[PDB]
């Protein structure tokens, strides 16, 4: 009772078999969730539309996602996926925000508990691909507690309106690091050149920051 | 993304972080190098990293 | 009831993710031990990749020092009439007696490998093995 | 006190024998279905021979053979296979009654 | 630590080679015996290397030498010499 | 009954070894069980690198030091879910040692699958047997690879059902989502004799100081 | 379950009887076939298919409350079929050790 049902996609196949002609049969894509990170999403195929949504959503529940969220109210990093032909770029956002991401994904996040968050679509924009890819991005996220383990140093915040006061909100659990670390002059990551452009204000799309309903 | 080896270079905001700025008497800059050879290493990644920053300053 | 998806984290990592969720209305009878004696690594599914460059599996050979002499010794007699009784843990054969006697020899101070095998081949002999050569 | 494994290895009759190839060893047959031993010799694996003509009902459960090994494990990679593919037996000729 | 542990070395049980039989031995195309060893008696074929169970090299060489022979007055070319025909028969090849 | 469900079930869970499994075996037993030998070097699966010690003439050794080590967190576990008064289920699709693996089981007081394992036992158990059955609160596999080599379904099947999994995996096995895999020949007769006895002793062990546990809180 | 089938039990006993009351028989000696003769009297159907008619007679679940299964070879679904194998497997390994109008 507590997971919310959401439908995704709702699609006529058919089939080309000898004995009837032309099969035809209602493949649903469902997302389920309980607003609180357990998400997951399914797919059911009938012949009835009802009994699709039964299957999938039936289904969905026993292949639940967990996911992680900063502040429980958003992803703790960004995150950059590609699965198949189908590029997500999800950028983490503070509170108020809002939700500005397709509306696949708005809902899905609605479904997980994800209220703050950037997420842009690219390439192919096939539904199927585009909640997998999610899910699997969403999954795959390292929280800072994770960090912190990882590299034995506190994970510190540090927040415009707050000033220069550091928050820890990352301690490893183990014994500390007392290795500075590496002090890089320039780091070596992939940049995204629509992030840059949009920094730089070189961008000039008219459908950009274009305002809409509360989401 | 962006091409190339670090991209951040081809940027804005990093070209802007340079912090040298030469006094109005330096007109030409000669940035003699070696391709290879570890003493000079420094000065490569000089020429890789901050003549752009300088050059944009 | 608990995620099936086999191929996202481990049992436990999916189990705890789903309690702290309040999905799992109570946790299963084996988190408990698993919790208290986790194995040494957690049974994250990996999908296994074939080696295709300079990379090689790095489990190394197993050889020793009486190879060597195992390798002469069988070049030049052979198996030999006495057979390997493999059940016994404490079985020695020709082989391993030759190796034996020539170890101890080596020992003694002699160093020419075939000063050393030649030694070690009257000494059987006159201990009463039947060191037949094949060439 | 106990030895470490590395010891035992090292002296172990299994590594004491070099290859396999036409090593004599003492099997104990250990099961029989119609004509076919199942002799085990100390490996990992058991060796299936044909009940030979000569003495062949004095060839029981739990009698001592020699045998001639060939192959430890009879392993063959194919056309396309990823990995070797293997009987799970091993490949002895079986010579006679061993006293 | 421990000599038990397994040393680094080369396999000293390995097997040498399966040397071919004219490995190591001079070809030459005036030995007309040898090469016609190497070809059918009734038609004066080259056999293949699956015949003769020899290496490319010595195969090559093999088939140079009965080419200059034959094209030089030192060997038939339709059939085989006579008189070379009780050599020993080291091609793996049954007519009957 | 918390004074009861405390004291009996969380107070092993105190202690490193509670059911004293370290005796029942020691390395030398493994070697001489064979247990050590694995298969050739071809048929090597590339996730039991870590636990193969090296290659002896083209032939896989399995290291008896990481041996050890596995089995003794595996008989651990085993003994622990025996004394929840859990489930256990041995499965082995090798036809060779099958008959003596169910008799273990039914001197153990706990279960066996041997036979050709049906699609869904696990994922469609609420179809197959009843809504209200009980799967099994851990799966011991003595053999993780059916007759064609591939891995098990159970292994797939019980991931997916979370239930954890206690397997004796070869050289080519896949010990990826086996929970506690123990590094061992699966095909010796010597070894599979040694790991039922080891697994019958565990939970027999279990069973027995569960038994006396149980006993002696009722005489407090 | 089988609180279900000893409660089924109880009230066939209590009305075999009202049955052996009923016909005036002796209630110890009120067998089966006193049951079966007297239903079909007291309702006498001549439908052909005689698992059609009234009757009055006397599969069950593999596991308890707990939830344990009380065969070890349960987990195959066929624990009968594979326990009776087990057994003529477990036969023939002694006799291999040791050593009509019928269908
Ligand atoms: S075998 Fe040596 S040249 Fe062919
Ligand atoms: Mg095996």
């Amino acid at each position: 009772e507590d997971f919310d049902t959401r439908i995704l996609e709702v699609r006529n196949v058919f089939t080309m078999t000898a004995k009837e002609g032309r099969k035809k049969s209602i493949r649903v894509l469902v997302a389920v969730g309980n607003g609180k990170g357990a998400a997951g999403f399914s797919i059911g195929k009938a012949t009835d539309r009802m009994d699709a949504f039964r299957k999938a959503k039936n289904r969905a529940v026993h292949h639940l996602h967990y996911i992680e969220r900063y502040e429980d109210h958003t992803i703790f990093h960004d995150i950059s996926l590609r699965f198949k032909r189908t590029h997500i770029k999800m950028k983490k956002q503070p509170k108020g925000y809002g939700l500005r991401c397709h509306r696949a994904i708005i809902t899905i996040c609605r479904l997980i508990g994800i209220k703050d968050m950037y997420a842009k679509v690219s390439g192919s924009i096939n539904m199927l691909s585009l909640t997998q890819g999610l899910f699997r991005g969403l999954s795959r996220q390292e929280t800072h507690q994770q960090l912190a383990d990882k590299k034995g140093l506190h994970v510190v915040e540090i927040r415009e309106e707050c000033g220069p006061l550091p928050i820890v909100v990352a301690s490893p659990r183990g014994p500390l690091r007392k290795d500075p670390e590496p002090e890089d002059e320039v780091p070596d990551v992939k940049l995204d050149w629509e992030d840059v452009k949009t920094a730089q204000g070189m961008k000039r799309s008219v459908w950009s920051n274009l305002k809409r309903a509360a989401t | 993304p962006m091409k190339g080896r670090f991209p951040i270079r081809r940027t804005l905001q990093y070209l802007s972080q340079g912090n040298v700025v030469f006094k109005d008497s330096v007109k030409v800059m000669t940035v003699n190098y070696n391709t290879h050879g570890e003493l000079g290493e420094g000065a490569r990644k000089f020429v890789f990293f901050n003549i752009p920053q300088i050059q944009y300053k | 009831a608990g995620s099936r998806l086999e191929t996202v984290g481990s049992i436990f990592s999916r189990t705890r993710d789903l309690v702290r969720a309040g999905v799992l209305k109570e946790k299963p009878l084996w988190f408990d031990v698993y919790d208290a004696f986790p194995p040494l690594r957690e049974p994250v599914f990996q999908r296994p990749r074939v080696r295709y460059g300079k990379a090689k599996a790095p489990i190394q050979d197993i050889w020793y020092h009486e190879d060597r002499i195992r390798a002469k010794f069988y070049s030049v007699y052979g198996s030999g009439q006495r057979a390997f009784d493999l059940f016994n843990p404490n079985f020695k054969s020709t082989c391993q007696r030759f190796v034996e006697k020539y170890t101890e020899l080596q020992k003694l101070g002699e160093t020419d490998e075939e000063k050393l095998f030649v030694e070690t081949g009257k000494a059987l002999l006159a201990e009463g093995v039947i060191l037949r050569r094949v060439g | 006190n106990v030895e470490s494994f590395a010891s035992m290895l090292r002296h172990s009759p299994l590594t004491q024998m070099g290859p396999a190839k036409d090593k004599l060893v003492i099997g104990r047959i250990f099961h029989i279905v119609e004509n076919d031993l199942y002799i085990d010799f100390g490996g990992k694996f058991h060796c299936v021979c044909r009940r030979p003509e000569v003495d062949g009902e004095k060839y029981q459960k739990g009698t001592r053979v020699r045998l001639r090994l060939l192959d430890l494990e009879l392993t063959s990679r194919f056309l396309g296979a990823t990995t070797d593919t293997t009987v799970l037996e091993a490949n002895a000729v079986l010579l006679g009654i061993q006293e | 630590s421990n000599e038990d542990l397994p040393i680094s070395m080369e396999n000293p049980y390995k097997e040498p080679l399966k040397k071919c039989i004219l490995c190591g031995k001079h070809v030459d195309y005036k030995n007309v015996q040898l090469l016609s060893q190497f070809v059918s008696p009734f038609t004066g074929c080259i056999y293949g290397r699956h015949i003769t169970g020899l290496c490319g090299k010595k195969q090559k060489e093999i088939t140079k030498a009965i080419k200059r022979a034959q094209i030089m007055g030192f060997m038939p070319v339709t059939y085989k010499d006579p008189a070379y025909l009780k050599d020993p028969k080291v091609c793996n090849i049954r007519y009957r | 009954s918390t004074d009861f469900n405390d004291k009996i079930l969380n107070e092993p869970l105190k202690h490193s070894d509670f059911f004293n499994v370290k005796e029942l075996f020691s390395v030398r037993s493994l070697f001489d069980a064979r247990v050590h030998l694995g298969h050739k070097a071809g048929c090597r699966h590339r996730f039991m690198e870590p636990y193969i010690f090296g290659s002896r003439l083209d032939h896989d050794i399995i290291d008896l030091e990481q041996t050890a080590t596995h089995l003794q967190l595996a008989l651990n576990f085993t003994a622990h879910m025996a004394y929840r008064k859990g489930i256990i289920l041995f499965i082995s699709r090798n036809r060779q040692f099958s008959y003596l693996i169910e008799n273990m089981a039914r001197d153990c007081g706990e279960y066996a699958h041997t036979r050709y394992f049906r699609g869904g036992m696990l994922t469609n158990a609420r179809l197959l047997f009843g809504p209200t059955v009980r799967l099994p609160d851990l799966i011991i596999f003595l053999h993780t690879l059916n007759n064609i080599f591939e891995p098990h379904v159970a292994v797939r099947d019980a991931a997916k059902m979370n239930i954890p999994t206690v397997g004796i995996v070869d050289t080519n096995c896949n010990p990826c989502l086996i929970t506690y895999p123990v590094p061992g020949n699966d095909d010796s007769p010597l070894a599979v004799h040694l790991y039922c006895r080891l697994f019958q002793t565990a939970i027999t062990r279990a069973k027995e100081k569960r038994q006396q546990v149980e006993a002696l809180y009722r005489l407090q | 379950t089988e609180d279900f089938i000893k409660k089924q039990i109880e009230e066939f006993n209590i009305g075999k009887r009202h049955l052996a009351n009923m016909m005036g028989e002796d209630p110890e000696t009120f067998t089966q076939e006193d049951i079966d003769r007297a239903i079909a009297y007291l309702f006498p159907s001549g439908l052909f298919e005689k698992r059609a008619r009234p009757v009055m007679k006397h599969r069950a679940i593999q596991w308890g409350e707990d939830g344990r299964p009380f065969h070890y070879l349960f987990y195959t679904g066929k624990q009968s079929y594979y326990s009776l194998m087990h057994d003529v497997y477990g036969m023939l390994l002694n006799l291999e050790k040791h050593q009509i109008g019928s269908r």
